């Protein structure tokens, strides 16, 4: 039983008012079966697609959550993950400096 | 520069109803390049590259049979295991197999390996000699006993100095253009106020293949420890990686502080200061 | 290209 480690990104420079893309990389998990959802403003999107599941050389999985967004001032995004070893779904808010 | 070819495989029971979820993908260097997904409607081996596509009928009909092939011995393996460490039909669990080869500096063979994981935990694994076994435990000792009777290691060890090596070195050709490009990190600093007496400098760095970098800060020519965060490598989602190192200093001191950047794209290390 | 040794059983 090994707990997801969760970073919320973009792919390139957040700039209001331009195309980019939203990530949720999740990481050194076991075991495979895991739920990750991206939210805007508290709500689900319901266009997000992943990556192929893989592993690490220690076996702990991977994967990438993404969609296309447009970045403003004032609106917010998170992304939800919930997974065995958590009692509660863990949330992590998008930060534009991280 | 080094190379490596790999390939990765999951298989999860489903207890409740019906086959285990089978997971399989290769990848050359950082880049993915198949899959196959039980729960994919096509149930062939799907292409993940541009140029991976102009392989003809022969191999993807090949490789489509290999990895369904796969798919039933690893199902057959879950119910093995689980008679071996005496365990419920009732759970799920997990079987993990990895195998690959790497080419050296000198483009010929380096290493090859060949390993399996039980939920999680390493199982049985291929020496580096490509010869002898690593059995973890006793279930894995009985693998072992019947492997080295049945000359398994003989037929792995011909792949993975031949075949595998032969393969990744016509991949890595046929993708050049993007395979054999290393993109060198596109680096910038940023600079955060904490408090009127000290602040946070953050050095990026964007847009980078391979994922294999070293980011490290210094004081006045000499390495800093403390104060200091790194995140881990992470995939942008156009192929390429990013990572990020902060410093917390005392505000007017900036220039004494020095990030440090090594990648393959880079001649010679970048030296970043505010 | 996998390796077209299937005959592998734990």
């Amino acid at each position: 039983q090994r707990t997801p480690k969760i970073q919320v990104y973009s792919r390139h420079p957040a700039e209001n008012g331009k195309s980019n893309f939203l990530n949720c990389y999740v990481s050194g998990f076991h075991p495979s079966d895991i739920e990750v959802d991206l939210l805007k403003n508290g709500e689900r999107i319901e266009k997000v697609e992943h990556s192929d599941l893989s592993f690490s050389k220690d076996w702990s999985f991977y994967l990438l959550y993404y969609t296309e967004f447009t970045p403003t001032e004032k609106d917010e995004y998170a992304c939800r993950v919930n997974h065995v070893t958590l009692s509660q779904p863990k949330i992590v808010k998008w930060d534009r400096d991280m | 520069g080094s190379h490596s070819m790999r390939y990765f495989f999951t298989s999860v029971s489903r207890p409740g109803r019906g086959e285990p979820r089978f997971i399989a993908v290769g990848y050359v260097d950082d880049t993915q390049f198949v899959r196959f997904d039980s729960d994919a409607a096509s149930q062939r081996m799907e292409p993940r590259a541009p140029w991976i596509e102009q392989e003809g009928p022969e191999y993807w009909d090949g490789e489509t049979r290999k990895v369904k092939a796969h798919s039933q011995t690893h199902r057959v393996d879950l119910g093995t295991l689980r008679g071996y460490y005496n365990q419920s039909e009732a759970g799920s669990h997990t079987v993990q197999r990895m195998y690959g080869c790497d080419v050296g500096s000198d483009w010929r063979f380096l290493r090859g390996y060949h390993q399996y994981a039980y939920d999680g935990k390493d199982y049985i694994a291929l020496k580096e000699d490509l010869r002898s076994w690593t059995a973890a435990d006793m279930a894995a000792q009985t693998t072992k006993h019947k492997w080295e009777a049945a000359h398994v290691a003989e037929q792995l060890r011909a792949y993975l100095e031949g075949t595998c090596v032969e393969w990744l070195r016509r991949y890595l050709e046929n993708g050049k253009e993007t395979l054999q490009r290393t993109d060198a990190p596109k680096t910038h600093m940023t600079h955060h106020a904490v408090s009127d007496h000290e602040a946070t400098l953050r050095c990026w760095a964007l847009s980078f293949y391979p994922a294999e970098i070293t980011l490290t800060w210094q004081r006045d020519g000499e390495d800093q420890t403390q104060d200091t965060e790194l995140v881990e490598t992470r995939p942008a989602g156009d192929g390429t990686f990013q990572k990020w190192a902060a410093v917390v200093v005392p505000s007017g001191q900036e220039q004494r502080y020095t990030c440090h950047v090594q990648h393959e794209g880079l001649p010679k290390p970048l030296t970043l200061r505010w | 290209k996998m390796d077209s040794f299937l005959d592998m059983q734990l």
